[PDB]
C-alpha cells in the first residue's frame, strides 16, 4: 500500500475500491479524505504503509510531506515529520522523500514518517553528501536541447522555428513576451511535448499560476 | 538516639525522588513505542513533574 498508488488513479477507482472495502459512503468526502479514510481502514487490518512526498519546512521546526494531487498544499493525508529527522538526515524544502509511513497514532491527525528509503531518487545514506545551490558556479548553456521532432507533423512547425529563432540549452534563461490570446498555451504545450519526447532523462515540470 | 534529624537536603532529595518516579513512569510508558533512529533522549523527558 503506497501513497502514490492512490495518488494518481482517478476518483472513480477510489470510489469502487472503498465500496469494495466495505466503507462509509466515500462519495461524501474530498479526495484527501478519501485516501485518508482508505489508508485508515487498510492499516486497521494490520499493514505497514509506504508513502512519498515533497517536504515543506514550517517555522515551528517540524516538516510536512505534500503531494502533487494537492498541488503541494496542506491536507489530511500530509505526512508529518519531526525536526530531528530533518537534522539527522539533513532534510530541507524540496527534498522529495519516500519510505515507511504509518497513519497518525492515538490522538494525532497526520501520518508519521518512520523510515526514510529514497531522498530525491537517491539513497538516504548519500543524501547528506550534497552540494548547495548558492555555492554553485553558474555558467552559460553549452549542451543543445534540440526541440525539433523530425517527423514533420503539422504543428511541429512551431517547434522547428524554435531551432531557427531562439535556441534553448540546459540551464537557459527564457522569457516569453506576448499579449493575451496570441498562442502562448499551444506553444508551451508543444515545448513540453518536444522536451518529454527528445529528452526523457531530464525531469520536466510546469507552473500554472492563476 | 532513636529520633533522627533530617535537614533541607534530605527533604529536597526526597521530593526530587517523588518527582523522579512520576517522570520515570512517564518515560517508561513513552519508551513503549520509541524505536531506534527516531528520537533523541530529549523529547521523552518533560520538565513538568520534577
Ligand atoms: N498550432 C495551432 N493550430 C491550430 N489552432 C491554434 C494553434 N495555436 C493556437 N490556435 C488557436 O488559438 C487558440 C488558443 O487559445 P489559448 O490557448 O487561450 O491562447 P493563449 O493561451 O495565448 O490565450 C485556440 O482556440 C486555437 O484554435
Ligand atoms: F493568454 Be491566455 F490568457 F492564456
Ligand atoms: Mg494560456
Amino acid at each position: 500500500m503506497n501513497l502514490t498508488e492512490l495518488k494518481n488513479t482517478p476518483v472513480s477507482e477510489l470510489i469502487t475500491l472503498g465500496e469494495n472495502m466495505g466503507l462509509e459512503n466515500l462519495a461524501r468526502m474530498r479526495k484527501q479524505d478519501i485516501i485518508f479514510a482508505i489508508l485508515k481502514q487498510h492499516a486497521k487490518s494490520g499493514e505497514d504503509i509506504f508513502g512519498d512526498g515533497v517536504l515543506e519546512i514550517l517555522q515551528d521546526g517540524f516538516g510536512f510531506l505534500r503531494s502533487a494531487d494537492s498541488s503541494y498544499l496542506a491536507g489530511p493525508d500530509d505526512i508529518y515529520v519531526s525536526p530531528s529527522q530533518i537534522r539527522r538526515f539533513n532534510l530541507r524544502t524540496g527534498d522529495t522523500i519516500s519510505g515507511k509511513i504509518r497513519p497518525p497514532k492515538e490522538g494525532e491527525r497526520y501520518f508519521a514518517l518512520l523510515k526514510v528509503n529514497e531522498v530525491n531518487f537517491d539513497k538516504p545514506e548519500n543524501a547528506r553528501n550534497k552540494i548547495l545551490f548558492e555555492n554553485l558556479t553558474p555558467l552559460h548553456a553549452n549542451s543543445r536541447l534540440r526541440m525539433e521532432r523530425g517527423n514533420g507533423s503539422t504543428e511541429d512547425l512551431t517547434a522547428r522555428v524554435l531551432d531557427l529563432a531562439s535556441p534553448i540549452g540546459r540551464g537557459q534563461r527564457g522569457l516569453i513576451v506576448a499579449p493575451p490570446k496570441a498562442g502562448k498555451t499551444m506553444l508551451l504545450q508543444n515545448i513540453a511535448q518536444s522536451i518529454a519526447y527528445n529528452h526523457p532523462d531530464c525531469v520536466l515540470m510546469v507552473l500554472l499560476i492563476d | 538516639g532513636n529520633r533522627r534529624i533530617r535537614s533541607v537536603g534530605e527533604m529536597a532529595e526526597n521530593q526530587f525522588r517523588v518527582g523522579l518516579v512520576r517522570v520515570e513512569r512517564a518515560v517508561k510508558e513513552r519508551l513503549s513505542l520509541g524505536d531506534l533512529d527516531t528520537l533523541m533522549p530529549q523529547d521523552m523527558i518533560n520538565a513538568k513533574p520534577i
